[PDB]
RNA sequence: AGGGGAUCGAAGAUGAUCGUCGUAGUCUUAACCAUAAACUAUGCCGACUAGGGAUCGGGUGGUGUUUUUUUAAUGACCCACUCGGCACCUUACGAGAAAUCAAAGUCUUUGGGUUCUGGGGGGAGUAUGGUCGCAAGGCUGAAACUUAAAGGAAUUG
RNA sequence: GUCGGAUUUCCAACGGGGCCUUUCCUUCUGGCUAACCAGGACUUUUACUUUGAAAAAAUUAGAGUGUUCAAAGCAGGCGUAUUGCUCGAAUAUAUUAGCAUGGAAUAAUAGAAUAGGACG
RNA sequence: GGAUAGUGGCCUACCAUGGUUUCAACGGGUAACGGGGAAUAAGGGUUCGAUUCCGGAGAGGGAGCCUGAGAAACGGCUACCA
C-alpha cells in the first residue's frame, strides 16, 4: 500500500536531508512530484533533479544543495479557501517572511505567495521551508 | 499512522469516537446522567435550607484529633438528612435544635474541609441572621 | 405489470376532457393530449404515441413540473408506477474539518413512458404533492447498465 | 433482583409529592 | 505483501526495457500465432503457453513479438474459456482440499487453509463480476464446485 | 557516502545488485542457441527451462529443469544468443 | 456419554523437635466450553535513514578444494554476491522520564493508510439487564460512594 | 519635461488575453455577407475552488460625531444664527444548504472488443 | 369516490406488497420551545440561549363548536374530569 506517493518522496528527501546526503533517489514518481519539485526548485530550495525512465515507475534522482530544512506533505489534502491560507501559513511555517505552503489549484500547483496574486485557491499539498 | 483516521471523508468516525470517549471525564458524566438532579442532596442548587435535628461533634482523622461540633440538618425540599458544619468558633450556641439554617457546600464539590469524615456542607445563615455577622456581633438572633 | 389493454380497473381510464368524436370518424383514429414538460426535457416518443393513461404523468397527465430538478440513482422499483431513487451526497463537519457520506431515499413517480430498471441514473422534477411521500416525478432517464444484454457473451 | 429503575417519564407523576 | 500469510517475498520477472526487439528473432507473428492456436487447440492455458513458447521456441513476452497478449489471441480465435485461468485453478484447489477434508474431517489445518482459498475465490469473483467476465448472479458454491470445475 | 551518482553507477557495482533493485530493472537471463549432437536443427532455448526441451530434429532431451538455471545435458555446445 | 485405564495423581488414610495407598483426572472417539504472565508485556500494511560478523532457505559467479571410476556431473565444503527468515552485537545519528530502542526513529521543524483501547486511585470486573453455555462460567459492564495519592524508571549507605 | 510629482520611455518583476505551431474552440438557422439574439442534439456527470446574487433588524467588527468624559445615541454642524444653509445615518462578517458564474489539477465516473462503434 | 378553500391515504371501497434501516431506522431520555444570539477572547473549540426581535405552541386537563374574511379564539360558548 504505497498510498500517497508524494508523501514518500518528501519523506525520503527529509531523511536524506537531515543526514547530509547530497542526492536522493525517489520512486515511483508522478506528475505531482515533478510539479512539486519544480516549485521547490524555483525558489532555490533544491538543485537540479532528473527523471529516469523505466517503463513503469519513473525514479528520480534529486541533486539537493542543502538549503532545505523541511519539506512536508499534508495528508489529507484539505480544501482551502482564500481566507484559509492565513491559517495555514500560521500553523506550519516558521516565520511570516519565508517558507511556502504549496497548494493545488485548478490553475496549477503553486506556492501560496503566488496563489494570492493569481487569486485562486484549491486543495493544499505540502510545505517547504 | 497515529491511530485515528485522518481521511478526508472520515468525519463520522471521528465524531463517534469522540462521543464514546467523552464518557471518560467526570464532569461530562455528571451532566448527562443528570446526577445533580438525582443524588447530591442539594437538588442541583448552590445552597439549600433545612431544619436542624441535633447538634453533634466529631472524632476526625489523624493527626488532628478533636471534637469539631457538626450538626444534623434535614433538608426541606427533599427530606434528606445531611450533616453540616458550623463555621467560626462559638456559633454552635447560635443554632439550636429545630431551627432554620441555610446550607452551602465547603468548596470541594462535597467531601471535606480537611480531616472531616463525611461532612460536606457548611451553614451560612441561621434564622436568616447570617453567622458571619453574629460571629462578628453585628446583628442578633431571635429565637423560634 | 400494468400491461396495455389499459382499461384494467373498475373504471374507465381516459384523458379527461379530451374527446374523440364517435359520430365523426376521420383520419386521426386516435386522439391524445401531450405536453412538453419544458426546460428542454424532450417528451418521449412513447408518450405521444402509446396508449397508457397515467393521470400523474408529466407528459399526458394533469400535473406539471417546476421547482427543484434533482437527479439520483434508482434503487428498488417494486411499487406500481413509482420508484425510489437514492440521493447521496457529502455532508461537512467544520469541527473535524472533513466530510461524511449521507443518503436520502426519495420516492418519485414514474410514467410508464419510461422504462426504469434498478440502477439507472434518472432525473426527477418536482411535481405537486402527488401522494403521501411522493412529490417528485421522473422527467428524463439516462440509464447506464454496462451493456448487460450481451454480458454473457464475453471472453 | 430487578433493578433497572431507569429512563422514566412518569417523573411528572412525582407531582403526587 | 502476501495477502494471506506473513511472508514478504519479492520473486518475479523483470520484463526488459525494449518494446520490439529481440533483434535476433525469427520470422513473424503468423508463426507464433499459429503456435498459439496450435497449443490452444491442443488445450493449454495461457500461462502454460507463454512458458512453453518461452523455453521451447525463441520468444520473449508475446506482447513484444505479436501485437497482443495471449488471452486476447485465444479470445479472438474463440478458445478463451468461460472462467479465467486463475479462478479455475482456485476452484480446482478448493475441490481438492474439500475432498481431502471429506475424508479427514478431524483435521483443522486444511479447514483453515480451505477458508483462505475460498476467500481468494470470493475476491476474484467479486472482481470478475464487476467487469462482467463472469455474468452476475454467478456465485461460487460449496456443494457443487466438483461439477463446476469439470 | 554523502555524495555519488546514482545516475551512472559503475557497472561492476551494478552487476551485483538484484535484478529489480538496479537503476532500471532488467532480467539477467540469456537466450542460448543449442547445437544438438547428432543433428543440425539448432534450437534457441531460454536459460531457465521448466520443461524437458525436446530437440525437434531427433525427439530427445536437450535440457532438464532444476530450481534455477536449466541444467543442460551431454556436449551440446551452446551459443549465448 | 463411551473405550482404555501404566505412570503421576486435585478430593479421601497415617506421624516425635512430609511419607504410603489412591478414584476424578491425565489417554483416546464424539460433543461442548473460548479462558491464560494466550508476553518479543510492543496492532496490521507501506517507505526512508548505521555498521559488524554469525548461521537458516533458495539462487548467481568462482578453470577455488575435496570426494566418486582422485577421470564427468553431482554430493560435501571454501570464497564472493544477492533475495527472504530467525536472532545477536556495536555505536547514539535521532528517540525517550529513564531503563533502553534500527526501531519505541523520520512526532512542537507537531498530517503515508487504517483497527482497537485508556483518560487519578478504590468502590468493582462488583450490582443490574441482556446475551451464549448442560454446567463451571465467558462476553458486555455502571453508579452512589470514599480517597490525596495509587503508580513508572533510576541513584544513593 | 509638475517641482511634495508621472507625462514620455529604459528595464525587468507581476499579471492577463489572443494568434501560430498536427492542437474542436458545437452542428444548424434569419438579421450579413456570427458582431448579434431566437433557433437542434448534447459535448458523461461530479467533487473542489474564485466571483456574484441571496443572505431581516438588534448583537458583533468598524467609519464619522467632544453625550462635559465614558457607556451610550444617531445624532449633528454652519452663517447677518431676522424668516436660513447643510453634512450624515457608512462599511464588513454572516458556517453549511440552494442559485448563477469562472478555472480544469487534484479525487472519482462513462466513452470502441459478441464493434448492434463514429465520419457513410 | 368522498371530503377540503385547495394537492394529498386526509378518509372510504377495491386492488397490489410494499416503506424505512447499522451512512443508524425504530424505541428510550432530555432538569430540550427553535433560531437571530451569549459567555469564554492566539488559532481550533467548549458551554449556554425561559428571557426585549422573528417563528411555533398553550391559556386548569382533554374534546367539541358558534360567529366571522380570519378562531378549534378561552378578558366566546357547550359537556365531561379535577
Amino acid at each position: 500500500t504505497r498510498s500517497s506517493v508524494l508523501a514518500d518522496a518528501l519523506n525520503a528527501i527529509n531523511n536524506a536531508e537531515k543526514t547530509g546526503k547530497r542526492q536522493v533517489l525517489i520512486r515511483p514518481s508522478s506528475k505531482v512530484i515533478i510539479k512539486f519539485l519544480q516549485v521547490m526548485q524555483k525558489h532555490g530550495y533544491i538543485g537540479e533533479f532528473e527523471y529516469i525512465d523505466d517503463h513503469r515507475s519513473g525514479k528520480i534522482v534529486v541533486q539537493l544543495n542543502g538549503r532545505l530544512n523541511k519539506c512536508g506533505v499534508i495528508s489529507p489534502r484539505f480544501n482551502v479557501k482564500i481566507g484559509d491560507i492565513e491559517k495555514w501559513t500560521a500553523n506550519l511555517l516558521p516565520a511570516r517572511q519565508f517558507g511556502y505552503v504549496i497548494l493545488t489549484t485548478s490553475a496549477g500547483i503553486m506556492d501560496h505567495e503566488e496563489a494570492r496574486r493569481k487569486h485562486v485557491s484549491g486543495k493544499i499539498l505540502g510545505f517547504v521551508y | 499512522g497515529k491511530g485515528k483516521p485522518r481521511g478526508l471523508n472520515s468525519a463520522r468516525k471521528l465524531r463517534v469516537h469522540r462521543r464514546n470517549n467523552r464518557w471518560a471525564e467526570n464532569n461530562y458524566k455528571k451532566r448527562l446522567l443528570g446526577t445533580a438532579f438525582k443524588s447530591s442532596p442539594f437538588g442541583g442548587s448552590s445552597h439549600a435550607k433545612g431544619i436542624v435535628l441535633e447538634k453533634l461533634g466529631i472524632e476526625s482523622k489523624q493527626p488532628n484529633s478533636a471534637i469539631r461540633k457538626c450538626v444534623r440538618v434535614q433538608l426541606i425540599k427533599n427530606g434528606k438528612k445531611v450533616t453540616a458544619f458550623v463555621p467560626n468558633d462559638g456559633c454552635l450556641n447560635f443554632v439550636d435544635e429545630n431551627d432554620e439554617v441555610l446550607l452551602a457546600g465547603f468548596g470541594r464539590k462535597g467531601k471535606a474541609k480537611g480531616d472531616i469524615p463525611g461532612v460536606r456542607f457548611k451553614v451560612v445563615k441561621v434564622s436568616g441572621v447570617s453567622l458571619l455577622a453574629l460571629w462578628k456581633e453585628k446583628k442578633e438572633k431571635p429565637r423560634s | 405489470s400494468t400491461e396495455l389493454t389499459v382499461q384494467s380497473e373498475r373504471a374507465f381510464q381516459k384523458q379527461p376532457h379530451i374527446f374523440n368524436n364517435p359520430k365523426v370518424k376521420t383520419s386521426k383514429r386516435t386522439k391524445r393530449w401531450y405536453k412538453n414538460a419544458g426546460l428542454g426535457f424532450k417528451t418521449p416518443k412513447t408518450a405521444i404515441e402509446g396508449s397508457y393513461i397515467d393521470k400523474k404523468c408529466p407528459f399526458t397527465g394533469l400535473v406539471s413540473i417546476r421547482g427543484k430538478i434533482l437527479t439520483g440513482t434508482v434503487v428498488s422499483t417494486k411499487m406500481h408506477r413509482t420508484i425510489v431513487i437514492r440521493r447521496a451526497y457529502l455532508h461537512y463537519i467544520p469541527k473535524y474539518n472533513r466530510y461524511e457520506k449521507r443518503h436520502k431515499n426519495v420516492p418519485v413517480h414514474v410514467s410508464p413512458a419510461f422504462r426504469v430498471q434498478v440502477g439507472d441514473i434518472v432525473t426527477v422534477g418536482q411535481c405537486r404533492p402527488i401522494s403521501k411521500t411522493v412529490r417528485f416525478n421522473v422527467v428524463k432517464v439516462s440509464a447506464a447498465a454496462g451493456k448487460a444484454n450481451k454480458q454473457f457473451a464475453k471472453f | 433482583p430487578d433493578k433497572q429503575v431507569s429512563k422514566l417519564q412518569r417523573k411528572n407523576k412525582a407531582k403526587q409529592l | 505483501g502476501r495477502m494471506h500469510s506473513a511472508g514478504k517475498g519479492i520473486s518475479s520477472s523483470a520484463i526488459p526495457y525494449s518494446r520490439n526487439a529481440p533483434a535476433w528473432f525469427k520470422l513473424s507473428s503468423e508463426s507464433v500465432i499459429e503456435q498459439i492456436v496450435k497449443y490452444a487447440r491442443k488445450g493449454l492455458t495461457p500461462s502454460q503457453i507463454g512458458v512453453l513458447l518461452r523455453d521451447a521456441h525463441g520468444v520473449t513476452q508475446a506482447r513484444v513479438i505479436t501485437g497482443n497478449k495471449i488471452m486476447r489471441i485465444l479470445k479472438s480465435n474463440g478458445l478463451a474459456p468461460e472462467i479465467p485461468e486463475d479462478l479455475y485453478y482456485l476452484i480446482k484447489k478448493a475441490v481438492s482440499v474439500r475432498k481431502h477434508l471429506e475424508r479427514n474431517r478431524k483435521d483443522k489445518d486444511a479447514k483453515f487453509r480451505l477458508i483462505l482459498i475460498e476467500s481468494r475465490i470470493h475476491r476474484l469473483a467479486r472482481y470478475y463480476r464487476t467487469v462482467a467476465v463472469l455474468p452476475p448472479n454467478w456465485k461460487y458454491e460449496s456443494a457443487t464446485a466438483s461439477a463446476l470445475v469439470n | 557516502v554523502l555524495v555519488q551518482d546514482l545516475l551512472h553507477p559503475t557497472a561492476a557495482s551494478e552487476a551485483r545488485k538484484h535484478k529489480l533493485k538496479t537503476l532500471v530493472q532488467g532480467p539477467r537471463s540469456y537466450f542460448l542457441d543449442v547445437k544438438c549432437p547428432g543433428c543440425l536443427n539448432i534450437t534457441t532455448v531460454f536459460s531457465h527451462a521448466q520443461t524437458a526441451v525436446t530437440c525437434e530434429s531427433c525427439s530427445t532431451i536437450l535440457c532438464t529443469p532444476t530450481g534455477g538455471k536449466a541444467k543442460l545435458s551431454e556436449g551440446t555446445s551452446f551459443r549465448r544468443k
